[PDB]
């Protein structure tokens, strides 16, 4: 969930009015790169879970977390517009 | 309610993508349809006052001739050609150009434009099939919610 | 040697130096520069009009070469030279040393493009301005 | 196919047929004519030969250099070089053990 | 380069076609690779393989047009002049096919080619139709059957033009 | 004025590229059209003097039969066959070959040539789409200038 | 240039240079038939 | 002018670094390094044979 939130914040932050300028270019680039990496992490861990125990992975995706106003990881992923996470077979299996 | 199905749903998303190619085909055909229609209607009836019937005559037969329904018997009756061969022994020689214009028109519309639409669909389909599948997978949760 | 043409007499020393580099490379056997100048079918100042002794002793001047390269680019390309800035009266003007450098670099750059020496061409291209 | 074909077109090819039959009869029975051709000079022949030999050598040199610039060949050549480097270290170790013996016998 | 018989300006269909019909009005004013030269260029231009192709195409095109008019127009009560011209033309074609069979490659090699088989079918169809008409020229039924066979003849002739 | 648009403009450049395939299709169809037309016109009217009507008869119905308008009722009337089955009880038996020739012809024109034109378009489209896009981008400046 | 400052890159492409009879880089590029330069997104952005 | 010159230098630096990170260049550079390593071993062997002579003459 933290990797998805991090990916969304870095991706939205890299295309923002506060980061435009001739001298700020390379860091901005860095942000996008970092965003992708976090996205990869978010997919990757999930994949590992689906390899180990599909049912326990399903139980983890359905868990409501108190820190983000009591809703699950798929809701966060949809809010973060993570197309890669939503298209994964494990996530699709829990939605179905 | 077809969107919930794994076969019909992505195909619906692909149809919404191909609508721009459909619009491209409509803009290209509109040119040939109004050009041929005004020319053919004027050629068939060169001594008639403009009315609403003139406007329908410009769009009615030109549009339906691109689907294979060729009104050649009706065109033969309207041209006042009394010969057994279709456009011989006519009152005016200019109306004998009516099948030639038509001959160009269906070459432009059926052989050229329809086949280019087939080519555009195949290219567009190959380009946006994976994106349509991913978008359907996001809409699966949206429909569940 | 002194020439009756006022355009040729206005030319600085480094233009004559580039002319010497063109002449020295051109006198070598099977040189493409001699064929390019002969097939160009132009006079000394480069105008497309097709005495003889001046037209041969100073056949590789910089103005004619500029005209040959101008035809090579397109039909209405015409490179503008300003050799009046190399006089001693303009030394007090701010940034004049850059302009004199840039123009000089450009002329040497074109010479290096003609002989297909990429490394020296790249070096003169980076020294000067208007890179793109 | 159209190099060996009769010169005249179809309705008139009958004239060409009677002409070929006349030439065949005059050549086989009469023997009043022969065939003439042109033969290339030795100068142009040796000129073609020199060009072909020079370009053959040029292609072999270019082909050898291109095969030596492949990634597989470079990895193989560096690997053999590292093997030769150990061999040189083995020789070095033999010289080293020889001093060890010499220094031991020197005391 | 072997095509065009080694000449510069002979490049498109129209240039060679224009030079073919008009020999004295396009050949001198064209790039060339007295009776000594004009005759030499004429012998080189008409000795070129492309020129024989152009001559064979034009010949086959006239054959198609003349045979097409013959089958569309009604047959007369005797053997007409156009029928005699077509008879001479197809014998010449038949003799050329026989000459190629006996004196060139071999019978097996000739039959292997699909166009030689088509050539044999078109000559065979014309002779069946011509003898059908010529057996009884005043008979209406013979005229109808002859045009029926010659319909197939025109279909093969226009299909052979694709070669 | 469609060329200024990013959708219609490159497609116009692609249409100009596909015109050579259109020309290839025209050259192949012309062969079948004149062969079948001369044969069919001769078969329908074997005892008629050549006129201008003979020439129109050779090109009129053969060309329009490749677009699906089959003049079988008109062919039935011209063949003088009085039977209820379409080409039975005719005056001449040779005119009963008229539907067979037609049967071959539309197999050659609609099933073979049209579908090969579709195949040529798809191949040509995939080959010259990127070059057409680049050429449109040069023409964008040309139109601006 | 397009990575660093899009607006400043646009300003550079519009600059008229005296050495080539007072016209810009895109005009030179068109005259040089550089298809690669004209198809670039930065150049297309200035043309649009 | 300053912007164009700065970005020209920046592109040349990025271009040089990108060409040095290719696989072919790295294989070629490691190969030359192994060649230089043998050269250093050749120098080492010369110093070794010099001691062999020195130790032989020392007895
Ligand atoms: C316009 C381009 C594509 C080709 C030009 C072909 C046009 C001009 C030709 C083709 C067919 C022709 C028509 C065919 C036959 C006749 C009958 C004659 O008694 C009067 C002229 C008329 C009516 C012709 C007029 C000109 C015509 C329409
Ligand atoms: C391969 C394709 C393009 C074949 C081309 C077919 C063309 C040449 C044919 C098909 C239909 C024909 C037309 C059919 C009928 C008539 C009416 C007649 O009174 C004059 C000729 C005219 C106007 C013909 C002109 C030629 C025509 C347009
Ligand atoms: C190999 C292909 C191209 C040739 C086909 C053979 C053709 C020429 C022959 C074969 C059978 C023939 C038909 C056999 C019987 C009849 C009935 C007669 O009352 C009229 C002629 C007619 C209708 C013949 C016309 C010609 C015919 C169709
Ligand atoms: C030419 C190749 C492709 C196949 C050959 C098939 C041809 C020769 C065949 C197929 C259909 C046949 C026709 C079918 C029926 C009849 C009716 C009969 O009372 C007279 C012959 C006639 C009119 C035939 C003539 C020959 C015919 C046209
Ligand atoms: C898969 C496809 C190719 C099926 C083949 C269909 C063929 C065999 C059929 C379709 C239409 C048929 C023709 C329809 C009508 C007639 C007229 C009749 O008086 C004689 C037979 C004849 C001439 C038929 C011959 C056979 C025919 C050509």
């Amino acid at each position: 969930i933290n990797a998805l939130v991090a990916s969304r914040i870095l991706e939205r932050l890299s295309t923002h009015r506060a980061l435009q300028g001739p001298h700020l270019a390379e860091e901005r680039a860095k942000m996008q790169h970092n965003a992708k990496k976090f996205e990869e992490l978010a997919v990757g861990v999930l994949g590992e879970c689906h390899g180990s125990d599909s049912h326990m992975a399903s139980e983890m995706l359905h868990s409501k977390n108190d820190m983000f106003n009591k809703k699950n990881a798929i809701n966060i992923a949809y809010d973060a517009k993570s197309l890669a996470f939503l298209s994964h077979p494990a996530t699709q299996s829990v939605i179905n | 309610y077809y969107a919930l199905s794994k076969n019909l749903g992505p195909k619906l998303i692909m149809m919404m993508e191909m609508m721009k190619d459909v619009s491209t085909f409509v803009f290209l055909l509109l040119i040939f349809l109004i050009g041929y229609g005004v020319a053919a209607q004027s050629l068939l009836s060169p001594d008639e006052d403009f009315s609403s019937r003139t406007f329908i005559g410009v769009l009615f037969r030109p549009y339906f001739q691109i689907y294979g329904e060729l009104f050649l018997d009706d065109l033969n009756s309207e041209a006042n050609c009394l010969g057994d061969t279709p456009f011989t022994e006519c009152s005016r020689e200019t109306v004998r150009m009516v099948p030639f214009f038509l001959a160009v028109y269906i070459l432009g519309s059926n052989v050229l434009l329809v086949n280019l639409l087939i080519a555009m669909f195949n290219d567009t389909y190959m380009k946006v099939q994976e994106a349509a599948e991913d978008l359907w997978r996001k809409q699966n949760y949206e429909l569940c919610a | 040697a002194k020439t009756n043409i006022t355009a040729l007499d206005e030319l600085p020393s480094f233009a004559l130096a580039i002319e010497e580099l063109y002449k020295r490379e051109a006198k070598k056997p099977h040189s493409h520069v001699q064929r390019l100048v002969s097939l160009s079918n132009t006079d000394v100042l480069g105008r497309h009009y097709r005495g003889r002794d001046l037209a041969n002793t100073r056949a590789y001047n910089v103005l004619r070469m500029d005209q040959i390269f101008a035809r090579l680019v397109s039909k209405d390309f015409s490179v503008n030279r300003d050799f009046t800035i190399y006089d001693s009266k303009y030394d007090k003007v701010p940034g004049i040393q850059f302009r004199r450098t840039a123009q000089a670099s450009h002329m040497l750059f074109l010479w290096a493009i003609c002989l297909d020496r990429f490394r020296m061409a790249r070096h003169f291209w980076l020294i000067g301005d208007q890179s793109i | 196919e159209y190099k060996d074909r009769p010169f005249l077109p179809a309705p008139f090819i009958l004239l060409a047929h009677v002409h070929m039959l006349f030439m065949r009869l005059l050549r086989l029975c009469g023997v009043h004519t022969q065939e003439h051709e042109k033969i290339q000079d030795d100068e142009t022949k040796r000129k073609i030969t020199t060009f072909e030999e020079l370009n053959t050598d040029k292609f072999l040199r270019r082909w050898e250099r291109e095969r030596q610039e492949m990634l597989e060949a470079r990895v193989k050549m560096t690997n053999d070089n590292v093997v030769q480097a150990m061999g040189m270290m083995d020789q070095l170790l033999e010289h080293m053990i020889s001093f060890r013996f010499s220094l031991d016998q020197q005391a | 380069a072997d095509w065009y018989g080694h000449l510069k300006s002979v490049t498109s269909f129209w240039a060679v076609l224009f030079a073919f019909f008009f020999p004295f009005f396009v050949l001198p004013f064209i790039n060339f690779s007295g009776a000594h030269r004009l005759r030499r260029k004429f012998a080189k231009f008409y000795s070129a393989p492309y020129t024989r192709f152009i001559s064979d195409l034009l010949s086959h095109f006239v054959l198609c047009v003349v045979t097409s008019y013959f089958v569309l127009d009604k047959l007369e009560d005797t053997i007409s002049a156009i029928e005699w011209i077509l008879l001479v033309w197809f014998v010449a074609l038949l003799l050329e096919e026989l000459r190629q069979m006996i004196f060139c490659d071999g019978i097996a090699e000739y039959i292997s080619d699909t166009w030689n088989r088509l050539d044999l079918i078109m000559i065979t169809l014309f002779f069946v139709g011509f003898f059908t008409h010529a057996s009884d020229p005043s008979n209406q039924d013979s005229k109808v059957v002859s045009k029926g066979i010659h319909a197939f003849l025109v279909v093969v002739l226009w299909l052979r033009f694709m070669r």
